[PDB]
Protein backbone atom coordinates (compact mmCIF):
# COMPACT_ATOMS: atom_id res chain seq x y z
CA UNK A 1 0.00 0.00 0.00
CA UNK A 2 1.53 3.00 -1.13
CA UNK A 3 1.43 6.19 0.46
CA UNK A 4 -0.48 8.54 -2.15
CA UNK A 5 -3.51 5.84 -1.69
CA UNK A 6 -3.21 5.88 1.66
CA UNK A 7 -3.95 9.57 2.25
CA UNK A 8 -6.50 9.29 -0.69
CA UNK A 9 -8.24 6.97 1.28
CA UNK A 10 -7.63 9.18 4.50
CA UNK A 11 -9.73 12.22 2.74
CA UNK A 12 -12.26 9.72 1.22
CA UNK A 13 -12.61 8.77 5.25
CA UNK A 14 -12.95 12.49 6.50
CA UNK A 15 -15.81 13.35 4.02
CA UNK A 16 -17.62 9.88 5.00
CA UNK A 17 -17.17 11.38 8.90
CA UNK A 18 -15.11 7.88 9.95
CA UNK A 19 -12.65 9.31 11.54
CA UNK A 20 -10.90 6.13 12.99
CA UNK A 21 -10.25 4.95 9.87
CA UNK A 22 -8.77 8.86 8.90
CA UNK A 23 -6.17 7.74 11.92
CA UNK A 24 -5.40 4.42 10.69
CA UNK A 25 -4.12 5.71 7.45
CA UNK A 26 -2.58 8.55 8.76
CA UNK A 27 -0.61 6.49 11.34
CA UNK A 28 0.71 4.34 8.59
CA UNK A 29 1.64 7.21 6.42
CA UNK A 30 3.85 8.53 9.27
CA UNK A 31 5.25 5.49 10.29
CA UNK A 32 6.61 4.94 6.37
CA UNK A 33 9.18 7.46 7.92
CA UNK A 34 8.95 10.29 5.11
CA UNK A 35 7.97 13.37 6.11
CA UNK A 36 4.53 14.97 6.24
CA UNK A 37 3.31 17.09 3.69
CA UNK A 38 1.62 20.30 4.59
CA UNK A 39 -2.16 18.86 3.63
CA UNK A 40 -1.03 14.67 5.56
CA UNK A 41 -0.12 16.63 8.52
CA UNK A 42 -3.07 18.09 8.80
CA UNK A 43 -5.19 15.39 7.93
CA UNK A 44 -3.34 13.42 10.93
CA UNK A 45 -4.75 16.51 13.10
CA UNK A 46 -7.71 16.54 12.39
CA UNK A 47 -8.15 12.52 12.28
CA UNK A 48 -6.91 12.46 16.13
CA UNK A 49 -8.89 14.97 17.26
CA UNK A 50 -12.21 13.83 16.41
CA UNK A 51 -10.75 10.35 17.32
CA UNK A 52 -9.44 11.61 20.78
CA UNK A 53 -12.54 14.00 20.95
CA UNK A 54 -15.33 11.53 20.88
CA UNK A 55 -13.66 9.80 23.75
CA UNK A 56 -13.08 13.33 25.60
CA UNK A 57 -16.57 13.97 25.62
CA UNK A 58 -18.00 10.41 26.33
CA UNK A 59 -15.32 10.42 29.50
CA UNK A 60 -17.45 14.36 30.75
CA UNK A 61 -20.61 12.60 30.28
CA UNK A 62 -20.39 9.01 32.33
CA UNK A 63 -17.68 10.63 34.72
CA UNK A 64 -20.64 13.54 35.70
CA UNK A 65 -23.06 10.72 36.12
CA UNK A 66 -20.89 8.61 38.21
CA UNK A 67 -20.42 12.01 41.04
CA UNK A 68 -23.77 12.72 40.62
CA UNK A 69 -25.40 9.82 41.36
CA UNK A 70 -24.47 2.27 44.89
CA UNK A 71 -24.99 -0.36 42.23
CA UNK A 72 -25.46 2.23 39.11
CA UNK A 73 -22.43 3.94 41.09
CA UNK A 74 -20.34 1.39 40.15
CA UNK A 75 -21.40 1.23 36.75
CA UNK A 76 -21.04 4.32 35.53
CA UNK A 77 -17.48 4.02 37.52
CA UNK A 78 -16.47 1.02 35.84
CA UNK A 79 -17.82 2.52 31.82
CA UNK A 80 -15.74 5.27 32.88
CA UNK A 81 -12.12 3.71 33.46
CA UNK A 82 -13.29 1.54 29.97
CA UNK A 83 -13.18 4.92 27.74
CA UNK A 84 -10.37 6.32 30.06
CA UNK A 85 -8.65 3.12 28.95
CA UNK A 86 -9.64 4.16 25.07
CA UNK A 87 -8.66 7.51 25.88
CA UNK A 88 -5.32 6.77 27.52
CA UNK A 89 -4.73 4.54 24.10
CA UNK A 90 -5.48 6.97 21.67
CA UNK A 91 -3.54 9.64 23.48
CA UNK A 92 -0.35 7.27 23.12
CA UNK A 93 -0.42 6.39 19.89
CA UNK A 94 -0.21 10.06 19.26
CA UNK A 95 2.89 11.00 21.28
CA UNK A 96 4.41 7.93 20.36
CA UNK A 97 4.68 9.02 16.22
CA UNK A 98 5.53 12.88 17.62
CA UNK A 99 8.32 11.67 19.51
CA UNK A 100 9.56 8.95 17.14
CA UNK A 101 8.53 10.61 13.81
CA UNK A 102 6.56 14.04 13.33
CA UNK A 103 9.46 16.10 15.80
CA UNK A 104 12.73 14.23 14.82
CA UNK A 105 11.88 14.81 11.12
CA UNK A 106 10.18 18.64 11.51
CA UNK A 107 13.18 20.71 9.45
CA UNK A 108 10.82 23.81 9.42
CA UNK A 109 10.28 26.07 12.59
CA UNK A 110 6.66 25.90 11.45
CA UNK A 111 6.37 22.33 11.58
CA UNK A 112 8.22 22.27 14.66
CA UNK A 113 6.02 24.38 16.44
CA UNK A 114 2.84 22.37 15.31
CA UNK A 115 4.22 18.86 16.41
CA UNK A 116 5.23 20.58 19.76
CA UNK A 117 2.03 22.20 19.94
CA UNK A 118 0.09 18.76 19.43
CA UNK A 119 2.67 16.83 21.64
CA UNK A 120 1.34 19.83 24.87
CA UNK A 121 -2.46 19.08 23.52
CA UNK A 122 -2.31 15.32 23.68
CA UNK A 123 -0.57 15.32 27.08
CA UNK A 124 -2.99 18.09 28.49
CA UNK A 125 -5.60 15.61 27.40
CA UNK A 126 -3.95 12.83 29.21
CA UNK A 127 -4.27 15.63 32.04
CA UNK A 128 -7.53 15.71 32.00
CA UNK A 129 -8.23 12.27 32.79
CA UNK A 130 -5.25 11.72 35.28
CA UNK A 131 -5.23 11.35 39.26
CA UNK A 132 -2.38 11.13 41.72
CA UNK A 133 1.43 11.10 41.22
CA UNK A 134 1.28 10.00 37.49
CA UNK A 135 -0.77 13.52 37.36
CA UNK A 136 1.90 15.39 37.88
CA UNK A 137 4.48 14.47 35.52
CA UNK A 138 1.99 13.96 32.44
CA UNK A 139 1.24 18.11 33.44
CA UNK A 140 5.12 18.52 33.26
CA UNK A 141 5.08 16.82 30.37
CA UNK A 142 2.44 19.45 28.31
CA UNK A 143 3.66 22.14 30.24
CA UNK A 144 7.31 21.83 28.78
CA UNK A 145 5.75 20.92 25.29
CA UNK A 146 3.86 24.20 25.35
CA UNK A 147 6.56 26.63 26.55
CA UNK A 148 8.92 24.84 23.84
CA UNK A 149 6.58 25.20 20.51
CA UNK A 150 5.87 29.20 22.51
CA UNK A 151 9.48 30.05 21.85
CA UNK A 152 10.22 29.38 18.62
CA UNK A 153 7.10 30.31 17.50
CA UNK A 154 7.90 33.78 19.40
CA UNK A 155 11.20 34.25 17.58
CA UNK A 156 10.22 32.86 14.32
CA UNK A 157 6.60 33.47 13.93
CA UNK A 158 5.21 36.90 13.50
CA UNK A 159 2.44 37.66 15.68
CA UNK A 160 -0.59 37.06 13.19
CA UNK A 161 0.45 33.98 11.98
CA UNK A 162 -2.08 30.77 12.42
CA UNK A 163 -0.29 28.30 14.45
CA UNK A 164 1.16 31.26 16.65
CA UNK A 165 -1.83 31.98 17.62
CA UNK A 166 -3.42 28.75 17.94
CA UNK A 167 -0.30 27.47 20.00
CA UNK A 168 -1.14 30.70 22.56
CA UNK A 169 -5.09 29.82 22.75
CA UNK A 170 -4.07 26.18 23.26
CA UNK A 171 -1.46 27.49 25.51
CA UNK A 172 -3.74 29.72 27.65
CA UNK A 173 -6.41 27.14 27.80
CA UNK A 174 -3.59 25.07 29.68
CA UNK A 175 -3.14 27.38 32.14
CA UNK A 176 -7.01 28.31 32.99
CA UNK A 177 -7.97 24.64 33.47
CA UNK A 178 -5.08 22.13 33.83
CA UNK A 179 -2.78 24.71 35.99
CA UNK A 180 -6.04 26.48 37.38
CA UNK A 181 -3.87 29.45 36.52
CA UNK A 182 -6.76 31.99 35.42
CA UNK A 183 -4.19 35.18 35.89
CA UNK A 184 -1.45 33.37 33.68
CA UNK A 185 -4.56 32.25 31.02
CA UNK A 186 -5.77 35.68 30.75
CA UNK A 187 -1.95 37.33 30.32
CA UNK A 188 -1.08 34.97 27.85
CA UNK A 189 -4.41 35.33 25.68
CA UNK A 190 -3.97 39.15 25.68
CA UNK A 191 -1.13 39.72 25.37
CA UNK A 192 -1.20 37.47 21.79
CA UNK A 193 -4.37 39.20 20.94
CA UNK A 194 -2.55 42.58 21.10
CA UNK A 195 0.54 41.74 19.33
CA UNK A 196 -1.81 40.30 16.66
CA UNK A 197 -3.71 43.80 16.54
CA UNK A 198 -0.79 45.45 16.25
CA UNK A 199 0.47 43.63 13.74
CA UNK A 200 -2.74 43.88 11.61
CA UNK A 201 -1.95 47.70 11.16
CA UNK A 202 1.45 46.42 9.04
CA UNK A 203 -0.56 39.09 7.03
CA UNK A 204 -2.04 38.06 3.65
CA UNK A 205 -3.82 34.52 2.23
CA UNK A 206 -4.22 33.75 6.04
CA UNK A 207 -7.14 36.36 6.57
CA UNK A 208 -9.67 34.10 7.62
CA UNK A 209 -7.91 31.56 10.07
CA UNK A 210 -5.68 34.18 11.87
CA UNK A 211 -9.06 36.45 12.85
CA UNK A 212 -10.91 33.11 13.83
CA UNK A 213 -8.68 32.40 16.63
CA UNK A 214 -8.13 36.29 17.60
CA UNK A 215 -11.68 35.73 18.38
CA UNK A 216 -11.40 32.75 20.47
CA UNK A 217 -8.68 34.44 22.25
CA UNK A 218 -10.81 37.12 23.24
CA UNK A 219 -13.84 34.69 23.77
CA UNK A 220 -12.24 32.90 26.37
CA UNK A 221 -10.72 36.26 28.08
CA UNK A 222 -14.46 37.03 28.33
CA UNK A 223 -15.51 34.18 29.76
CA UNK A 224 -12.76 33.79 32.47
CA UNK A 225 -12.76 37.28 33.55
CA UNK A 226 -16.17 36.84 34.44
CA UNK A 227 -15.51 34.52 37.09
CA UNK A 228 -13.87 36.94 39.22
CA UNK B 1 -12.74 26.87 24.33
CA UNK B 2 -9.38 25.10 22.78
CA UNK B 3 -8.30 25.56 19.07
CA UNK B 4 -11.28 23.92 16.33
CA UNK B 5 -10.67 22.21 13.12
CA UNK B 6 -11.83 25.03 10.79
CA UNK C 1 -25.55 -10.78 32.87
CA UNK C 2 -28.16 -9.38 34.59
CA UNK C 3 -30.81 -7.97 32.20
CA UNK C 4 -31.34 -4.70 34.28
CA UNK C 5 -27.42 -4.14 34.70
CA UNK C 6 -27.59 -4.49 30.52
CA UNK C 7 -30.34 -2.12 29.81
CA UNK C 8 -28.25 0.33 32.60
CA UNK C 9 -25.22 0.03 30.79
CA UNK C 10 -27.16 0.74 27.29
CA UNK C 11 -28.76 3.48 28.93
CA UNK C 12 -25.01 4.76 30.08
CA UNK C 13 -24.17 4.28 26.29
CA UNK C 14 -26.74 7.00 25.02
CA UNK C 15 -25.55 9.79 27.01
CA UNK C 16 -22.17 8.33 26.30
CA UNK C 17 -23.03 8.58 22.52
CA UNK C 18 -21.25 5.60 22.12
CA UNK C 19 -24.35 4.02 19.95
CA UNK C 20 -22.18 0.56 18.98
CA UNK C 21 -21.89 -0.08 22.92
CA UNK C 22 -25.72 0.35 23.26
CA UNK C 23 -26.43 -1.80 20.31
CA UNK C 24 -24.05 -4.46 21.63
CA UNK C 25 -26.06 -4.39 25.39
CA UNK C 26 -29.32 -3.86 23.63
CA UNK C 27 -29.37 -6.60 21.57
CA UNK C 28 -27.79 -9.64 24.22
CA UNK C 29 -31.59 -8.12 26.17
CA UNK C 30 -33.15 -9.38 22.99
CA UNK C 31 -31.49 -12.50 22.71
CA UNK C 32 -32.51 -13.20 26.38
CA UNK C 33 -36.28 -14.04 24.99
CA UNK C 34 -38.33 -12.34 26.70
CA UNK C 35 -40.87 -9.37 25.17
CA UNK C 36 -39.22 -6.07 25.56
CA UNK C 37 -40.97 -3.30 27.52
CA UNK C 38 -41.49 -0.11 26.06
CA UNK C 39 -38.17 1.28 27.65
CA UNK C 40 -36.01 -1.71 26.48
CA UNK C 41 -38.05 -1.16 23.30
CA UNK C 42 -36.99 2.31 22.69
CA UNK C 43 -33.73 1.91 23.54
CA UNK C 44 -33.07 -0.60 21.27
CA UNK C 45 -34.09 0.95 18.13
CA UNK C 46 -32.61 4.34 19.17
CA UNK C 47 -29.37 1.79 19.05
CA UNK C 48 -29.61 0.40 16.13
CA UNK C 49 -30.96 3.93 14.22
CA UNK C 50 -27.75 5.54 15.08
CA UNK C 51 -25.29 2.44 14.66
CA UNK C 52 -27.13 1.76 10.58
CA UNK C 53 -27.46 5.90 10.41
CA UNK C 54 -23.37 6.66 10.80
CA UNK C 55 -22.88 3.79 7.60
CA UNK C 56 -26.12 5.10 5.89
CA UNK C 57 -24.64 9.08 6.07
CA UNK C 58 -21.09 7.24 5.28
CA UNK C 59 -22.18 5.76 1.89
CA UNK C 60 -24.27 8.11 0.71
CA UNK C 61 -20.72 10.16 0.84
CA UNK C 62 -18.54 7.72 -1.10
CA UNK C 63 -21.23 6.11 -3.29
CA UNK C 64 -21.57 10.14 -4.36
CA UNK C 65 -17.99 10.84 -5.00
CA UNK C 66 -17.94 7.34 -6.63
CA UNK C 67 -20.16 8.42 -9.56
CA UNK C 68 -19.39 12.28 -9.38
CA UNK C 69 -16.01 11.78 -10.58
CA UNK C 70 -9.99 6.78 -12.99
CA UNK C 71 -7.38 5.38 -10.17
CA UNK C 72 -9.64 7.62 -7.60
CA UNK C 73 -13.09 6.23 -8.74
CA UNK C 74 -11.30 2.73 -7.83
CA UNK C 75 -10.42 4.18 -4.25
CA UNK C 76 -13.77 5.16 -3.74
CA UNK C 77 -15.53 2.34 -5.06
CA UNK C 78 -13.60 0.30 -2.96
CA UNK C 79 -14.39 2.15 0.14
CA UNK C 80 -18.15 1.97 -0.27
CA UNK C 81 -18.03 -1.53 -0.92
CA UNK C 82 -16.07 -2.03 2.56
CA UNK C 83 -19.37 0.44 4.04
CA UNK C 84 -21.67 -1.54 2.38
CA UNK C 85 -20.59 -4.64 4.06
CA UNK C 86 -20.77 -2.88 7.29
CA UNK C 87 -24.26 -1.94 6.63
CA UNK C 88 -25.37 -5.06 5.41
CA UNK C 89 -24.40 -6.62 8.35
CA UNK C 90 -25.81 -4.33 10.71
CA UNK C 91 -29.21 -4.62 8.70
CA UNK C 92 -29.08 -8.51 8.80
CA UNK C 93 -28.41 -8.53 12.73
CA UNK C 94 -31.68 -6.40 13.31
CA UNK C 95 -33.94 -8.32 10.98
CA UNK C 96 -32.68 -11.73 12.57
CA UNK C 97 -33.73 -10.42 16.41
CA UNK C 98 -37.17 -9.25 14.88
CA UNK C 99 -37.31 -12.59 12.91
CA UNK C 100 -36.44 -15.09 15.70
CA UNK C 101 -37.20 -13.19 19.00
CA UNK C 102 -39.32 -9.60 18.71
CA UNK C 103 -42.47 -9.90 16.36
CA UNK C 104 -42.94 -14.18 17.24
CA UNK C 105 -43.03 -12.48 21.42
CA UNK C 106 -45.16 -9.39 20.56
CA UNK C 107 -48.80 -9.82 22.08
CA UNK C 108 -50.14 -6.46 21.79
CA UNK C 109 -51.01 -4.88 18.50
CA UNK C 110 -48.84 -1.61 19.78
CA UNK C 111 -45.90 -4.16 20.17
CA UNK C 112 -46.90 -6.06 16.96
CA UNK C 113 -47.23 -2.89 14.35
CA UNK C 114 -43.93 -1.36 16.32
CA UNK C 115 -42.16 -4.13 15.31
CA UNK C 116 -43.18 -4.85 11.50
CA UNK C 117 -42.63 -1.25 10.97
CA UNK C 118 -38.71 -1.81 12.27
CA UNK C 119 -38.43 -4.59 9.63
CA UNK C 120 -39.81 -2.30 6.57
CA UNK C 121 -36.97 0.30 7.62
CA UNK C 122 -34.02 -1.97 7.95
CA UNK C 123 -35.09 -3.63 4.63
CA UNK C 124 -35.75 -0.38 3.00
CA UNK C 125 -31.75 0.45 4.28
CA UNK C 126 -30.79 -3.16 2.53
CA UNK C 127 -33.07 -1.78 -0.62
CA UNK C 128 -31.06 1.57 -0.32
CA UNK C 129 -27.65 -0.72 -1.36
CA UNK C 130 -29.20 -3.17 -3.09
CA UNK C 131 -28.76 -3.93 -7.06
CA UNK C 132 -29.62 -6.93 -9.96
CA UNK C 133 -32.10 -9.22 -8.95
CA UNK C 134 -31.47 -8.90 -5.35
CA UNK C 135 -32.96 -5.89 -5.16
CA UNK C 136 -36.15 -6.72 -6.67
CA UNK C 137 -36.61 -9.18 -3.71
CA UNK C 138 -35.73 -6.92 -0.77
CA UNK C 139 -38.03 -4.14 -1.98
CA UNK C 140 -40.79 -6.59 -1.96
CA UNK C 141 -39.85 -7.66 1.54
CA UNK C 142 -40.09 -3.91 2.85
CA UNK C 143 -43.05 -3.49 1.14
CA UNK C 144 -44.67 -6.72 2.62
CA UNK C 145 -44.03 -5.85 6.39
CA UNK C 146 -44.93 -2.14 5.44
CA UNK C 147 -48.28 -3.27 4.14
CA UNK C 148 -48.34 -5.76 7.37
CA UNK C 149 -47.81 -2.90 9.78
CA UNK C 150 -50.31 -0.44 8.28
CA UNK C 151 -53.38 -2.93 8.16
CA UNK C 152 -53.07 -3.93 11.82
CA UNK C 153 -52.22 0.03 12.54
CA UNK C 154 -55.83 0.99 10.14
CA UNK C 155 -57.98 -1.74 12.31
CA UNK C 156 -56.52 -1.24 16.36
CA UNK C 157 -54.74 1.74 16.53
CA UNK C 158 -56.03 5.11 16.86
CA UNK C 159 -55.21 7.74 13.83
CA UNK C 160 -53.81 10.18 15.82
CA UNK C 161 -50.94 7.01 17.84
CA UNK C 162 -47.62 8.07 17.41
CA UNK C 163 -46.35 4.80 16.09
CA UNK C 164 -49.36 4.55 13.30
CA UNK C 165 -48.44 8.05 12.11
CA UNK C 166 -44.66 7.19 12.05
CA UNK C 167 -45.25 4.38 10.40
CA UNK C 168 -47.25 5.93 7.68
CA UNK C 169 -44.36 8.63 7.54
CA UNK C 170 -41.87 5.85 6.92
CA UNK C 171 -44.67 3.74 4.65
CA UNK C 172 -44.69 6.98 2.23
CA UNK C 173 -40.86 7.50 1.87
CA UNK C 174 -40.77 4.04 1.38
CA UNK C 175 -43.19 4.30 -2.11
CA UNK C 176 -41.13 7.72 -3.18
CA UNK C 177 -37.89 7.23 -2.56
CA UNK C 178 -37.25 3.20 -3.15
CA UNK C 179 -40.52 2.58 -5.57
CA UNK C 180 -40.68 6.29 -7.48
CA UNK C 181 -43.83 6.90 -7.02
CA UNK C 182 -44.85 10.11 -5.68
CA UNK C 183 -48.79 10.27 -6.09
CA UNK C 184 -49.19 6.62 -4.11
CA UNK C 185 -46.41 8.43 -1.20
CA UNK C 186 -48.05 12.31 -1.74
CA UNK C 187 -51.92 9.91 -0.88
CA UNK C 188 -50.06 7.80 1.59
CA UNK C 189 -48.69 10.74 4.06
CA UNK C 190 -52.54 13.11 3.04
CA UNK C 191 -55.08 10.68 3.94
CA UNK C 192 -52.62 10.00 7.53
CA UNK C 193 -52.66 13.80 7.97
CA UNK C 194 -55.59 14.26 7.25
CA UNK C 195 -57.51 11.41 9.73
CA UNK C 196 -55.07 12.90 11.86
CA UNK C 197 -56.65 16.12 11.77
CA UNK C 198 -60.28 14.32 11.85
CA UNK C 199 -59.57 13.09 15.52
CA UNK C 200 -58.54 16.86 16.77
CA UNK C 201 -49.07 12.20 24.30
CA UNK C 202 -50.08 15.27 21.57
CA UNK C 203 -46.77 16.44 21.45
CA UNK C 204 -45.39 13.74 19.81
CA UNK C 205 -48.46 12.75 17.46
CA UNK C 206 -47.90 17.19 16.10
CA UNK C 207 -44.75 16.44 15.41
CA UNK C 208 -45.30 13.62 13.04
CA UNK C 209 -48.04 15.37 11.81
CA UNK C 210 -45.83 18.32 11.16
CA UNK C 211 -43.12 15.98 9.17
CA UNK C 212 -45.92 14.52 6.96
CA UNK C 213 -46.93 17.73 5.81
CA UNK C 214 -43.32 18.71 5.45
CA UNK C 215 -42.90 15.89 3.04
CA UNK C 216 -46.08 16.63 0.98
CA UNK C 217 -44.40 19.89 0.86
CA UNK C 218 -41.67 18.97 -0.57
CA UNK C 219 -42.75 16.14 -3.30
CA UNK C 220 -45.64 18.54 -4.61
CA UNK C 221 -42.40 20.89 -5.25
CA UNK D 1 -34.48 14.12 6.56
CA UNK D 2 -37.41 12.25 4.87
CA UNK D 3 -37.94 9.39 7.21
CA UNK D 4 -38.85 9.48 11.18
CA UNK D 5 -36.26 10.52 13.66
CA UNK D 6 -36.46 9.34 17.55
CA UNK D 7 -36.69 13.00 18.60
Amino acid sequence: MDKNELVQKAKLAEQAERYDDMAACMKSVTEQGAELSNEERNLLSVAYKNVVGARRSSWRVVSSIEQKTEKKQQMAREYREKIETELRDICNDVLSLLEKFLIPNASQAESKVFYLKMKGDYYRYLAEVAAGDDKKGIVDQSQQAYQEAFEISKKEMQPTHPIRLGLALNFSVFYYEILNSPEKACSLAKTAFDEAIAELDTSEESYKDSTLIMQLLRDNLTLWTSDT
Amino acid sequence: GSLPTF
